[PDB]
């Protein structure tokens, strides 16, 4: 059982410039490393089949290189059908596994999100729970994140956060942070805010409602 | 051009059993080994199982060794997978492949991809609440509008806003399996603030793999 | 040659006790890629050695490169090595009339898997299964045994 | 790489720490420098030894 | 002497968590590793997790990775673990032991396990029903009578005969949980077959775990 | 992440006897392999730290070598206190890894089982399901099994298994192999069968009913 | 009294090929171990007395050795006359014993069957009971079987078998295998099938009909 790591997590490159990716498997598999190409909804498609060697009907942007143990990776020159998740196989042994998924962005402008709150509304409140929801609208970079205050002290244990897929075209995207209180927790509160905070972002933004308000 | 097709997709209760299949095209499945790997939501790739087409020898991922049985067949230039007793944590999406000998080359050939779930809650349609808009504009002079998909399956569920009309502004986020069996989701539209008292904002969820779908209506309330 | 090896089974050849004219073949050209390494492509065969050595192998139009003193690339690195202490010309003809197939030149074999990489100027005609997993190999072909 | 020796007046037989030294007597195609004792005996006058 | 031990079991309802503690004893922490393992029944010792005592460093196994999280706490002389998001997969004695440094050395001291459990039928007394003895002696002019122990939760169960006064000849065996959720077992007593109508047979079950018990009795039946 | 395999599943030695148990990685770790000892409902108590490394009050019973990326551990006059199930733990690379568990038994006398067959009581089957029982007792070697047959077709899914622990003078034990049909089904068969087999038995012992027998 | 054991049960060799068929002993008889030759119809012909000792009016194709204590009986070049069950006599202990007996095919080519299924008809049900058919036409190697499922549930023990001899020319022979149910049971399954399985198929084939169908 070999495994294999990547890093980085995520590349920034523009169309035009070069991605480089660094995967290495645990133990050698020796010229056996396969390179993936994946948009949401579709299956990845082979770049790579082997570190050795390119996979045929693939366009020659895509390449890469052994040195001592570890696979150089890479896009020379960046195209816009290239923005996708990709991953690093070993294919010497079995199991055959793959590393986590690399992730390019493209150097869109950097800008803070609208931060909406959705309080819980009279309607949600009928199942017996309540729901506070934070949204986090239309930001660049891909790292964010939402954190929650009840009576103005940090609330852990009580939350939920989802994550949406980035623009084509300006590579942004949406946060979903929620907490959830039986609607008798939620009675015995006062006040709720919510904090948010990204890689970009000089000035938290921060919102509250009182309890039983919007 | 050279393709592989896969299907036999679709649903398993826990503890079930499906059985998926692969054609080839375009070339001659002869001196490869015929691959299954697996992508289930929220993860990356991790290969299955894989049989030689000229050898018969087979091998299985540990994560599925006793479970699931493999086999080809060159004369057809197809193969199957047989994968019994499946847990919900086996939901995934299956792809069939093919590489020279029994290993050291990657996947030659590649397929799609068919989905597999598998689960406890086997039929359900969705339920689907409002979020109403923040008491404020934010910069742009923006307000949104938005909902939550909850407990639904199967998956693939299609979301959209005004029944259908609106894509402007709408930020839809991917589904997820859910511990209760059942698949989830949420929505926005982003716009300037007055237009949410004007366009209607109906959060539009498409369930053809239930053969259901809800019209959730949401719309500006004071807050 | 008529036929040449596969790169891992190189044909080794020496030359000793006559004389080659290798600016000849350059300018006859009847090779189409000719690139030299430490060595001139012309006025060669004034340069004097004791053991001049020929050797063949086919390799694809991209690694006609690789194989070259000095060069490294996956099949210099993998099947065929070439030191910095050595020079010579990497002459390749395009034998895709005499050698092609449909399905494959069953001919030639060529090597993936090694258990440390092949070594300078060395000839491997090996076609022993290879055990790339724990189960050892019994002569045949099975699961991470293979030729 | 290493980790330092638990060695302890506590300690068991097996662990209690030992000093030891190995010897190695060997033999080249070279006069040799180092003997034991090599057992000298009585010095004998007028006799054939 | 270095020791660890654990306390802090019982059920964790599908999606939910549980924290598990051990009070250590007799040593300076520093300079050791403390680490969580898992024992499900049935199964070997998985280890779940690491912390340096001396630096707060950890390492977690793939199988807990965002689940589980591990703590240690010097001032009070005790080791934590916080498991979330918890399944039916996840029942296991949960074990404190030590090792040192990073690695290269094995574990010192092990406690002697809590058990976490994870079900959707979490509190249930037995339903016990005997069974009929054979019609026809067997070797040694014996013949047994029995009962079934069905549907009870938590284990431990204790199981003996004649409202407990009876051990000799009684064979039973341990439980096993069901797809209810539940235990079950069976038992039965060998005796010279007349004794089966002389002495008294009466399966006496006993829950301390489920505050109850059931004295069901058993009798020959024409045959 | 390094796995480790155990053999033999279960070893039969009397007391004086020696005991083999191996514990081979897939990876190299080194010759970090400790060994546990552990009794039902008991810590599993430390043997070994490492593979040339005895743990201080085991006694000189337990010795072992390694044998290129293997492991042998054996007791050289095996006494009662040793009877456990055995493990082993490599802990060179994290997360620390160990072995199945290997049970040690005392080689007594390989016997056919009394088997008594139960056909549902009048009692039970207030239930709602009729439950058959078949047991199999004082037996020896430890892996046994029954087929269950209705009307004479392998039944299988509906069935339900337990086994006991081994007699402390002979091993022997006895197996618990039952099937549940709801009462509804149970009335639709007529004829029930255990089909006994064993490791040591080559006289397979086969028991039946009719439906409404005892 | 002293038992022995002969293998194989059945050797293949062609007109002309060599023959080589053991009898052991589970103790020793010393060299007196007879041989005998049995076609259809006709009482066993008496090849050989003892280990070394060869009946006049055998013929010279026969002969044997010994190593330790079993014996081979081998024949050098096997003809027509030859495809007889043989048999090992063993006559130093009393009671005398006898092995097994040895079948011989001609060797020759391997086939599939053509697998005919043939629901219960409507005449032999008049008989009160129901009898599913299978009959495996044709095929080559000697060991098949028929996998009866009822419900697609496989069934044992309520089926019946009997094999015909094989082909001069090609060593295919027919097997018949059935299923008896009464005509009741018949009645209360829906699904029924031949599995057919052998030696020499690596692709089970599988016939089915519906209940009262044909």
């Amino acid at each position: 059982d070999i495994q294999m790591t990547q890093s980085p997590s995520s590349l920034s490159a523009s169309v035009g410039d070069r991605v480089t990716i660094t995967c290495r498997a645990s133990q050698s598999v020796s010229s056996a490393v396969a390179w993936y190409q994946q948009k949401p909804g579709k299956a990845p498609k082979l770049l790579i089949y082997s570190a050795s060697d390119l996979y045929s009907g693939v366009p020659s942007r895509f390449s890469g290189s052994r040195s001592g143990t570890d696979f150089t990776l890479t896009i020379s020159s960046l195209q816009p059908e290239d923005f996708a998740t990709y991953y690093c196989q070993q294919s010497h042994t079995y199991p055959i596994t793959f590393g986590q998924g690399t992730k390019v962005e493209i150097k869109r402008t950097v800008a803070a999100p609208s931060v909406f709150i959705f309080p819980p509304s009279d309607e949600q409140l009928k199942s017996g729970t309540a729901s506070v929801v934070c949204l986090l609208n239309n930001f660049y970079p891909r790292e964010a994140k939402v954190q929650w205050k009840v009576d103005n002290a940090l609330q852990s244990g009580n939350s939920q956060e989802s994550v949406t897929e980035q623009d084509s075209k300006d590579s942004t995207y949406s946060l979903s942070s929620t907490l959830t209180l039986s609607k008798a927790d939620y009675e015995k509160h006062k006040v709720y805010a919510c904090e948010v905070t990204h890689q970009g972002l000089s000035s938290p933004v921060t919102k509250s409602f009182n309890r039983g308000e919007c | 051009e050279v393709q592989l097709v896969e299907s036999g997709g679709g649903l398993v209760q826990p503890g079930g059993s499906l059985r998926l299949s692969c054609a080839a095209s375009g070339f001659d499945l002869g001196g490869y080994s015929m691959h299954w790997v697996r992508q289930a939501p929220g993860k990356g790739l991790e290969w299955v199982a894989g049989i030689y087409a000229s050898g018969g020898a087979t091998a299985y991922a540990d994560s599925v060794k006793g479970r699931f049985t493999i086999s080809a067949d060159t004369s057809k230039n197809t193969a199957y997978l047989q994968m019994n007793s499946l847990r919900a944590e086996d939901t995934a999406v299956y792809y069939c492949a093919r590489s020279y000998y029994y290993g050291g080359f990657g996947m030659d050939y590649w397929g799609q991809g068919t989905l597999v779930t598998v689960s406890s809650a086997s039929t359900k349609g969705p339920s689907v609440f409002p979020l109403a808009p923040s008491s404020k504009s934010t910069s742009g002079g923006t307000a949104a509008l938005g909902c939550l998909v909850k407990d639904y399956f199967p998956e693939p569920v299609t979301v959209s806003w005004n029944s259908g009309a609106l894509t402007s502004g709408v930020h839809t986020f991917p589904a997820v399996l859910q511990s209760s069996g059942l698949y989830s989701l949420s929505s926005v539209v982003t716009v300037p603030s007055s237009s949410l008292g004007t366009q209607t904002y109906i959060c539009n969820v498409n369930h053809k793999p239930s053969n259901t779908k809800v019209d959730k209506k949401v719309e500006p309330k004071s807050c | 040659a008529t036929r040449f090896a596969s790169v891992y089974a190189w044909n080794r050849k020496r030359i000793s006790n006559c004389v080659a004219d290798y600016s000849v073949l350059y300018n006859s050209a009847s090779f189409s890629t000719f690139k030299c390494y430490g060595v001139s492509p012309t006025k060669l065969n004034d340069l004097c050695f004791t053991n001049v050595y020929a050797d063949s192998f086919v390799i694809r139009g991209d690694e006609v490169r690789q194989i070259a003193p000095g060069q490294t690339g996956k099949i210099a690195d993998y099947n065929y090595k070439l030191p910095d202490d050595f020079t010579g010309c990497v002459i390749a003809w395009n034998s895709n009339n005499l050698d092609s197939k449909v399905g494959g030149n069953y001919n030639y074999l060529y090597r993936l898997f090694r258990k440390s990489n092949l070594k300078p100027f060395e000839r491997d005609i090996s076609t022993e299964i290879y055990q790339a997993g724990s189960t050892p190999c019994n002569g045949v072909e099975g699961f991470n045994c293979y030729f | 790489p290493l980790q330092s020796y638990g060695f302890q007046p506590t300690n068991g037989v097996g662990y209690q720490p030992y000093r030891v030294v190995v010897l190695s007597f060997e033999l080249l195609h070279a006069p040799a420098t180092v003997c034991g004792p090599k057992k000298s005996t009585n010095l004998v006058k007028n006799k054939c030894v």
